[PDB]
């Protein structure tokens, strides 16, 4: 009844895709065209009901929409986990090299 | 770098700052010669 | 006229909110239409009260006073947010950003340290309906979030944590772990608090207001290690309003 | 099993420097003549008398 | 606290002046051999 | 030796359950670091039972598999180490799962690799666990070698290894 | 550094007695040499006082009496017996080294003073309890995990990034 | 093992053309990289933004691709963000910003090539250590 | 009576040979100033910050306003050359007087002229020599004032626009300010005279000290010591040397802290950032980096509950978070624009950080005064690559070492001087042992 919610989140798609609702912003560097600019937008406009909501971020250039489309299969959304989004941890989670 | 007309003495200058040290070494050569009197 | 850093530094006035002249008994009127922001909301606490635990049934222990031990580090400031007009004339302030948290530890009688995250994070505070003017009888009431005092990376003294750290008591390799689950599994608490803001001074010329606040919230639960205390915070506040 | 605590209480010493009193009231400043300060004073006294014993 | 601060200021100044004046009182002359 | 016996129980027909149930508990209990005399401490006094407890039963030999059905091996703690991390490997030595310290970039977590533990022989013979915290828990013990049930109450055992008469 | 991280050798009372013997010995060496050099008798006219000793002189070359009064008044106790003094100077560093040897014999068997059981039981139960003793074990734990693979190549330790113990940011 | 031509052979452009450095160029580039770059990029990391490193896989995924001599020489001329969207000459050493980054003032065109060369060869020699950080020291 | 290894003690009552010792040694000092400067210029490369280059003397010259313009950009190297040459040349003249007085001149001076001769025990002659040197020192301090006010100014790291040379037209004369420094606490946030943070106060204090030194120089020429001073001091050459060794030691400890903390008369442009400066620059750097990515740095709670980027000091000022909380007393020209009267202003941080501040912070963070003895820069676990130890680390450590031994030297000579004055420096008289005529303690 006492669960580590972070470990439990590694058993979800959070453990295999970039989770648009939870993943730190540094993960948007593993796919091209996404960092810093779209990463910044995705994070600020979170949370997302489903992966396809990213395309409804206002202000998107059609080039930006193309890159997001190109990468939707690398995204997921799970429920927001407080522990991963509090403390500005999506912008800086304590991990460098 | 030094002004060009002194270009010449560049390697003398790489050595000058150590000369004060030589004076301490020199005091021991003098005392060796006089028998540590 | 105002002061420079070098006048303030080391005095303790950096932890004090700006105050209003005792003459400032005005009113700031509200264009039902035009929009408004709070450009600066400052909350300075003056008193920390912790609820005791009464041990029996129908005694319900009291709010007892406490000694601060973390110094002039307590004030929330530079806060801002939307100030809306609802259909019925209630105003709602919606916090956006600011230095909206301070860790504090107060000491109860008998030595117990009680840490807490004095915060107004995500505050939404409303007025009664039919405002039309902010006056020296306007009250805001609202609620805010209180995240866990430590965030996820925090490592207890044995290296155990939630987003980092050991998942067991490594110094007790063959100990029975069920005794220790509460200490081994860290949990991230997220609770609500409540706050009243009582306007008592208004500069109708400048849009500045000031007064008193009381908030109630929970103390640190050390990532689930132990039960929290209830905390009541009293202090003073100041805010400036702008046509957005 | 407090033996000496009631003899301090009996003649007026009721609070501790940690802020509690035997009456149950929190937030009390007893000044020096708390349970702690009475104990201190007896240790200091004991030590002065020890030195007086050596002189004599 | 201010009572305490004043007291410590007094105690320290007292001891420091004992030191300054003690050494100003012909200290070189307090030796076993030769006194000035 | 233990593996020599299972290997030969199996070539000779027997099932996995049967090959391990054939392992005497006394031999399995030697294959446990808590009886290693080099695991004690100078001021950790008394009988070894005061530390890990009074051994009651062999629980069974624990077999870990990932989500691809690969059999994984817990790296055993060396005697030098008071603590040791939990790392699982394939028959070739490649890391395929572990218990991460930092979670945010972990890639080999039990949750991600879908690690399961099955038991052959002993008390837990023919039982499989899939819930991550349970699997991790036996993984934590498998670094000590074979897994035993202890009575910690009778002596109020504190859970810290002591040395043996050979050590003292 | 191996012995710190793996044996927690600083915590070992036999090492501590050794430290006290080596440092105690260095102290004795310095304090005795300085005392003789500043209780010297005036046995020559020159400002270099070394010239005024003769290896076959019978007379002590410094005053034990003045030395003793000095240290008695400065420290409270002093040596009065030259023989005991020089025996003590043999005794202190020899014993310290002997004590540390015993402790390393314990460590031949991993028989360490690694832990204090009472601290661990409290700290397992009480995540607010922290001492310099718990702080230093975290350091030992970092040491072991960070040096072990390159320091014990025969063990083929592969610690992936995610298993290394690390505090925040570093 | 030694510094062979196979290792000294790095992509020139994204077409796929290759270029083979000399040992001279390689040691030229290393020297220059220590002079102009190592203060932030020692070992292929970026001390002032650790999220972006000089591993070849990272450069390969930058916009425009930087895993080749051309992309890197261009970067030293007109650096951009990882997604290509903004020019960052104001805050990154570059020839375009040598008025404010004076170390770039004496870098000639072949110096740029040696530097870009060093960056592409070093991962082949050092492996994960390059851009890996202290974990691999 | 002295052995060869204490042979310079043989000069104590040979005023002529001892004059040569001092003047020859003064030539060694001027020689090194000259030679070292020319070595640094030979090796100087202008495109590289000075503090990447091992320079300790060029930075002292630039600081007086020579050879540099706005930003510490080196504009003209000739002043550096000139300073070296004139020093190097002048040391030959001092070398010459030195070997002459030490080997050929009169061993003792007092028979030649009664002006230059002295006896250590002549309290009047000694205060007169003291006074002449006080006036010289006073003159020197006014030389600095003259350069600042009449001959080009000084480099002012604080000058608006990134730093520049500036003439000082209004030196601080107010003694409440000048001597106020002398009474600030030496502890943190106060920092005694090390906190002087503007050139008006630096020039003004050198006016005071020049005048004070001239005044006192004339005082000591004109007076003889009073009786209370006669009876409290030891009057001997060794005793005077011991007094000066203590003063040198104290001064060396002050200079250590000066070069480690002060970024006004040791501009960071030339010497590298201070430890505190570099530490603040890292928090600035990631604050900038994270805010650009969208982080709200004011509301971001860090692991501990304290702000991840910003927190309060114990008196409430808004300050940089993390371990650098300890360095919030730091003030530097790249940072102060962000400061309001409650400390760091959140609205200036959000809106008004300039690229030159992002640049300066990145640079100072990567040039922190940490380095190995063999000049590998960075924390001690860093790999080889970057050849760098900050001039401030070299200057702080060298002078701490020197200051320490000079204190030992002071104790050594002061004790000896006492015992020599009372007549027991060579040991105890066996026939008159003081302790054997004293009562037993017990
Ligand atoms: C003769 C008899 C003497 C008896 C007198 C005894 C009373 C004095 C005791 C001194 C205590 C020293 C503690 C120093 C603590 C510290 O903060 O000291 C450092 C201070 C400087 O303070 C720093 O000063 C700084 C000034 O910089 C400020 O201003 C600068 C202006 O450019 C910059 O802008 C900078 O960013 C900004 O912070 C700040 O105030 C810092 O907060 C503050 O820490 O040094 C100073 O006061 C300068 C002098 C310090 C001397 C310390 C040397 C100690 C030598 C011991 C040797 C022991 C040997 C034993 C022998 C056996
Ligand atoms: C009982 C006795 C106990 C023992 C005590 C005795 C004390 C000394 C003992 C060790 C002395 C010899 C060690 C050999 C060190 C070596 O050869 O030292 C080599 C180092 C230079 O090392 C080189 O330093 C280089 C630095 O690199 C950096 O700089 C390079 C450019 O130079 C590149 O740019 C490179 O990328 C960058 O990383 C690299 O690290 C090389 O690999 C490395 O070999 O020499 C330097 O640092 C030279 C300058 C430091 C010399 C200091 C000598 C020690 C001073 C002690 C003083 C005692 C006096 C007391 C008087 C009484
Ligand atoms: C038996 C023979 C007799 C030897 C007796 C021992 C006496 C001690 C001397 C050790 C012997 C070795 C000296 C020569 C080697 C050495 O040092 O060689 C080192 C250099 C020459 O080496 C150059 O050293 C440089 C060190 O970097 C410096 O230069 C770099 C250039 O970019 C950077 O600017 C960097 O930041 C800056 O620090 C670089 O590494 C060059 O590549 C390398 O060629 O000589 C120096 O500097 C010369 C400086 C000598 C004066 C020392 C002054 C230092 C006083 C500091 C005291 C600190 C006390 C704390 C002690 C702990
Ligand atoms: C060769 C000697 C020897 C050995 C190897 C053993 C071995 C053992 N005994 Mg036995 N025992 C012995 C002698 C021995 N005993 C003697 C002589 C007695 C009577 C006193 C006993 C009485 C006894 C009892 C009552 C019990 C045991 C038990 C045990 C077991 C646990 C031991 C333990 O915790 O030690 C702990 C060891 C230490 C904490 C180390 C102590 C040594 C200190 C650190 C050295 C002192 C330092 C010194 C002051 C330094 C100064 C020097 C300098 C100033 C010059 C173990 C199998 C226990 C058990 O489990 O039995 C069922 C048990 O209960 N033993
Ligand atoms: C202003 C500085 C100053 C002055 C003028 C003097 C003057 C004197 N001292 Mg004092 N002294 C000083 C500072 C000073 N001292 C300091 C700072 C210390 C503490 C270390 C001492 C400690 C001291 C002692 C212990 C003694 C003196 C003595 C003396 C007298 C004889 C000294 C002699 O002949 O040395 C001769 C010089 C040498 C033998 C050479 C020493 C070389 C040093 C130790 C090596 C330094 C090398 C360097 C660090 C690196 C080398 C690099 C390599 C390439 C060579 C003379 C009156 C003697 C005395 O009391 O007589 C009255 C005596 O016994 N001094
Ligand atoms: C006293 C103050 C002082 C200071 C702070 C410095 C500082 C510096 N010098 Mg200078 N230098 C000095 C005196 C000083 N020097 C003297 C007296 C000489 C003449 C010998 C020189 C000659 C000199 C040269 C020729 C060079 C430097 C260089 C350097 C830099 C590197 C130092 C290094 O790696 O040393 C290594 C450390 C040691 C050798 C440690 C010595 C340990 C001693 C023996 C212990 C002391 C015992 C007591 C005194 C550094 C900026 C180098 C540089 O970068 O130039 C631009 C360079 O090439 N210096
Ligand atoms: C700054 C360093 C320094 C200085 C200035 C002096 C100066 C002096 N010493 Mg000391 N001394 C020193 C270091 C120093 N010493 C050290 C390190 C030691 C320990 C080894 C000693 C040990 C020592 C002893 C044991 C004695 C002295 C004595 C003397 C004095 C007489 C020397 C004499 O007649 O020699 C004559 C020497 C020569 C004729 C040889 C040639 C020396 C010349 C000067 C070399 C200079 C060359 C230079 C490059 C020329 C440039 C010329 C140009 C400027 C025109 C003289 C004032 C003596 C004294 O007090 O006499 C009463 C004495 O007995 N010294
Ligand atoms: C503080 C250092 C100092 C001191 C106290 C002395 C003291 C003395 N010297 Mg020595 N001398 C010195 C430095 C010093 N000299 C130097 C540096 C040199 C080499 C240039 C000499 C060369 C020298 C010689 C060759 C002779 C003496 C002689 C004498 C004696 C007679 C002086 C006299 O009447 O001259 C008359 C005075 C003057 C002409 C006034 C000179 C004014 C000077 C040039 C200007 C001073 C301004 C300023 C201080 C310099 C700084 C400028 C610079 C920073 C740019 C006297 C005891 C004589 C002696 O003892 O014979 C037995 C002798 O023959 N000296
Ligand atoms: C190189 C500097 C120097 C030296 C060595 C001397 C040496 C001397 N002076 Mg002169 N003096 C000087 C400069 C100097 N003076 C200057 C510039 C002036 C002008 C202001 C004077 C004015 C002066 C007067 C008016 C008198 C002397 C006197 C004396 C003699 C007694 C000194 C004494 O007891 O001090 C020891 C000092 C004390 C016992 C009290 C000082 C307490 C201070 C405040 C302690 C502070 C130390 C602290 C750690 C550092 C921080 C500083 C603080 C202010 C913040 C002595 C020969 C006396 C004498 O006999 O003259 C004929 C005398 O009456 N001096
Ligand atoms: C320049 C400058 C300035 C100024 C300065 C000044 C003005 C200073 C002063 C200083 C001073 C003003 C000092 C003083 C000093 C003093 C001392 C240091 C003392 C000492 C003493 C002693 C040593 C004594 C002792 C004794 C005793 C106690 C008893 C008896 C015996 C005897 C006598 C021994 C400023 C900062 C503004 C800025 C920058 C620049």
């Amino acid at each position: 009844e006492l669960v580590n919610v972070v470990d439990e989140k590694l058993g979800t798609a959070y453990g295999e895709k970039i989770d648009l609702n939870n993943t730190n912003i540094a993960a948007f560097i593993q796919y091209r065209g996404l960092y810093p600019t779209l990463a910044k937008l995705i994070v600020k406009n979170a949370p997302y009901e489903s992966v396809e909501d990213v395309l409804n971020i206002p202000g998107l250039t059609e080039r930006q929409k193309q890159i997001l489309r190109e990468n939707l299969e690398h995204f997921t959304v799970t429920e927001v986990e407080t522990a991963l989004v509090e403390g500005g941890d999506r912008y800086n989670n304590g991990l460098y090299k | 770098k030094l002004p060009e007309a002194y270009a010449i003495f560049d390697p003398l200058v790489d050595v000058l700052p150590v000369i004060p040290v030589l004076f301490l070494a020199l005091a021991f050569v003098w005392q060796a010669a006089v028998g540590f009197r | 006229q105002t002061l420079t850093y070098d006048d303030i530094v080391g005095t303790g006035l950096a932890n004090k909110c700006p105050t209003l002249d005792d003459t400032a008994r005005g009113a700031y009127p509200i264009d039902s239409s035009q929009t408004y922001r709070i450009a600066r909301l400052c909350l300075q606490p003056t008193t920390f009260l912790v609820k005791e635990e009464p041990k029996n049934k129908r005694q319900e222990a009291e709010f007892v006073p406490t000694k601060l031990v973390t110094r002039e580090t307590t004030s929330l400031d530079q806060i801002q947010g939307e100030l809306k007009v609802n259909s019925d004339g209630s105003l709602t302030f919606v916090e956006e950003d600011g230095i909206d948290f301070q860790p504090v530890t107060v000491q109860m009688a008998g030595g117990e340290r009680i840490p807490l995250l004095f915060t107004v994070k995500n505050l939404v505070a409303s007025t009664q309906p039919n405002v039309t003017s902010i006056t020296t009888s306007t009250d805001f009431k609202g609620e805010f979030n209180v995240p866990s005092y430590r965030t996820a990376n925090f490592l207890d003294p044995k290296g155990r944590g939630l987003a980092s750290g050991y998942d067991s008591a490594i110094a007790l390799p063959q100990a029975k772990e069920e005794e220790l689950a509460r200490a081994n599994v860290k949990r991230f608490s997220l609770t609500k608090g409540q706050i009243s803001l009582n306007v008592a001074k208004v500069d109708g010329r400048t849009g500045e207001i000031a007064g008193t606040f009381e908030s109630e919230q929970l103390s640190d639960d050390d990532m689930g290690a132990h039960e929290p205390h209830e905390v009541k915070i009293q202090g003073v506040f100041y805010a400036s309003i702008e046509p957005a | 099993g407090m033996f000496v605590l009631p003899f301090m209480a009996r003649l007026g010493v009721t609070g501790s420097w940690s802020g509690w009193s035997i009456t149950g009231e929190t937030g009390i400043d007893p000044g020096f003549w708390s349970f702690e300060g009475v104990a201190l004073a007896h240790i200091v006294l004991s030590g002065l008398l020890f030195l007086a014993a050596c002189w004599h | 606290m201010e009572t305490l601060k004043i007291t410590v200021y007094i105690v320290v100044t007292f001891f420091v002046l004992l030191f300054v004046f003690g050494f100003l009182s012909g200290d070189p002359a307090r030796n076993p051999k030769r006194k000035d | 030796e233990i593996n020599r016996r299972v290997q030969a129980s199996l070539a000779s027909g027997a099932t996995l359950e049967e090959a391990w149930s054939a392992i005497p508990e006394k031999l399995a209990f030697y294959d446990y670091i808590g009886n290693n005399p080099a695991k004690g401490g100078l001021f950790r006094t008394g009988p070894m039972n005061k530390g890990d407890g009074i051994a009651q039963a062999w629980k069974g030999h624990a077999v870990f598999r990932n989500k691809e059905g690969e059999e994984l091996f817990v790296r055993r703690m060396p005697a030098f180490f008071e603590s040791f991390p939990v790392i699982l490997t394939d028959k070739n030595g490649v890391v395929k799962a572990d218990i991460p310290f930092r979670r945010a970039e972990s890639k080999y977590s039990f949750e991600q690799q879908g690690v399961t533990v099955s038991f052959y022989g002993g008390e837990l013979n023919g039982q499989t666990f899939t819930d991550p915290p349970t699997v991790k828990s036996y993984a934590r013990k498998a670094i000590f070698g074979e897994i035993f049930e202890f009575d910690t109450e009778t002596l109020n055992s504190d859970g810290i290894f002591r040395t043996s008469p050979r050590g003292w | 550094l191996f012995f710190q991280g793996f044996h927690n050798w600083t915590l070992n009372p036999f090492h501590m007695m050794g430290v006290a013997g080596v440092l105690g010995g260095a102290l004795l060496c310095a304090i005795h040499g300085a005392t003789v050099e500043n209780t010297l008798f005036q046995d020559g006219e020159g400002a270099s006082t070394f010239r005024a000793f003769n290896p076959t002189q019978a007379e002590e070359t410094y005053s034990m009496v003045t030395a003793n009064r000095f240290w008695s008044q400065i420290f409270g106790i002093a040596f009065s017996n030259k023989r005991w003094l020089h025996f003590f100077m043999l005794f202190v560093p020899v014993t310290g080294l002997w004590m540390s040897a015993i402790g390393v014999v314990g460590l031949a068997l991993n028989l360490r003073s690694y832990d204090f059981i009472s601290q661990e039981i409290r700290a397992a139960e009480d995540p607010e309890f922290e001492t310099f003793y718990t702080k230093n074990l975290l350091l030992n734990e970092g040491i072991r995990a960070w040096m072990a693979p390159q320091d014990q190549p025969h063990e083929n330790f592969v610690f992936p990034e995610e298993v290394l113990p690390r505090g925040n940011a570093l | 093992a030694e510094l062979t031509p196979e290792v000294l052979t790095v992509p020139l452009n994204s077409e796929g053309k290759t270029i083979t450095l000399t040992e001279k160029q390689y040691l030229e580039g290393k020297r220059l990289f220590q002079y102009a770059c190592a203060s932030c990029h020692v070992g292929g990391i970026t001390k002032t933004n650790p999220s972006l490193d000089l591993r070849t896989e990272t450069l390969a995924l930058a916009t425009p691709p930087r895993d080749n001599i051309e992309g890197l020489v261009d970067y030293m001329k007109n650096p951009t963000t990882y997604d290509g969207e903004q020019e960052i000459a104001e805050v990154h050493p570059s020839l375009r910003s040598a008025d404010i980054f004076p170390k770039m003032r004496n870098l000639t065109e072949k110096d740029l090539v040696a530097i870009a060369g060093h960056i592409l060869v070093e991962p082949k020699i050092l492996g994960d250590k390059w851009g890996g950080g202290k974990v691999y020291y | 009576g002295f052995a060869w290894w204490a042979g310079n003690a043989r000069l104590i009552n040979l005023s002529g040979k001892l004059l040569g010792a001092h003047v020859a040694h003064a030539g060694l000092i001027v020689f090194w100033a000259g030679a070292m400067t020319l070595f640094e210029l030979a090796h100087f490369i202008p495109e590289k910050p000075m503090y990447e280059q091992g320079l300790i003397l060029i930075p002292h010259i630039a600081t007086l306003g020579w050879g540099v313009g706005p930003g510490g950009e080196v504009v003209d190297t000739f002043p550096f050359f000139v300073v070296g040459v004139v020093h190097l040349i002048s040391s030959a003249v001092l070398g010459f007087g030195g070997v002459y007085h030490a080997i050929r001149g009169p061993e003792t001076l007092e028979e030649y002229s009664s002006f230059f001769g002295y006896d250590w025990k002549d309290k009047n002659k000694m205060t007169t020599i003291l006074g002449f040197h006080l006036i010289v020192l006073g003159i020197g301090a006014l030389l600095l004032v003259a350069k600042a006010m009449f001959f080009g100014g000084l480099y002012d790291t604080w000058a608006p626009g990134g730093g520049d040379v500036r003439v000082i037209t209004n030196p601080t004369l107010d003694p409440r300010v000048i001597f106020g420094y002398l009474l600030k606490s030496p502890f943190g946030g106060e920092g005694w005279i090390v906190s002087v943070n503007n050139l008006e106060d630096v020039v003004g204090g050198h006016i005071w000290i020049g005048l004070i030194c001239i005044a006192g120089g004339i005082w000591h020429i004109l007076t003889t010591p009073f009786g209370w001073a006669r009876r409290a001091f030891i009057w001997s050459g060794e005793a005077y040397l011991s007094y000066s060794l203590g003063a040198l030691s104290m001064m060396g400890f002050i200079a250590t802290c000066f070069v480690w903390f002060n970024n006004t008369v040791y501009p960071s442009e030339f010497y590298g950032p201070t430890g505190p400066e570099a530490s603040q620059a890292q928090a600035m750097t990631f604050l900038i980096r994270d805010q650009k990515l969208g982080a709200n740095v004011g509301s971001a709670q860090g692991p501990t509950g304290l702000g991840k980027y910003l927190m309060r000091s114990p008196t409430g000022e808004i300050i940089f978070g993390g371990e650098t909380m300890r360095f919030w007393d730091f003030r530097g020209p790249w940072l102060e624009p962000l400061r309001g009267p409650n400390g760091l202003d959140l609205n200036k941080i959000k809106n008004d950080i300039q690229p030159w501040q992002e640049r300066r912070a990145a640079e100072y963070m990567t040039h922190a005064p940490l380095g190995s003895l063999n000049s590998v820069g960075g924390v001690a676990t860093e790999i080889n690559s970057v050849n760098f130890v900050s001039p401030r680390s070299w200057l702080a450590t060298s002078h701490f070492v020197l200051a320490f031994f000079f204190l030992v030297g002071h104790l050594w000579h002061a004790g000896r001087a006492r015992a020599a004055a009372a007549g027991f420096e060579k040991g105890i008289d066996r026939e008159s042992e003081p302790v054997l005529s004293m009562p037993s303690l017990d």
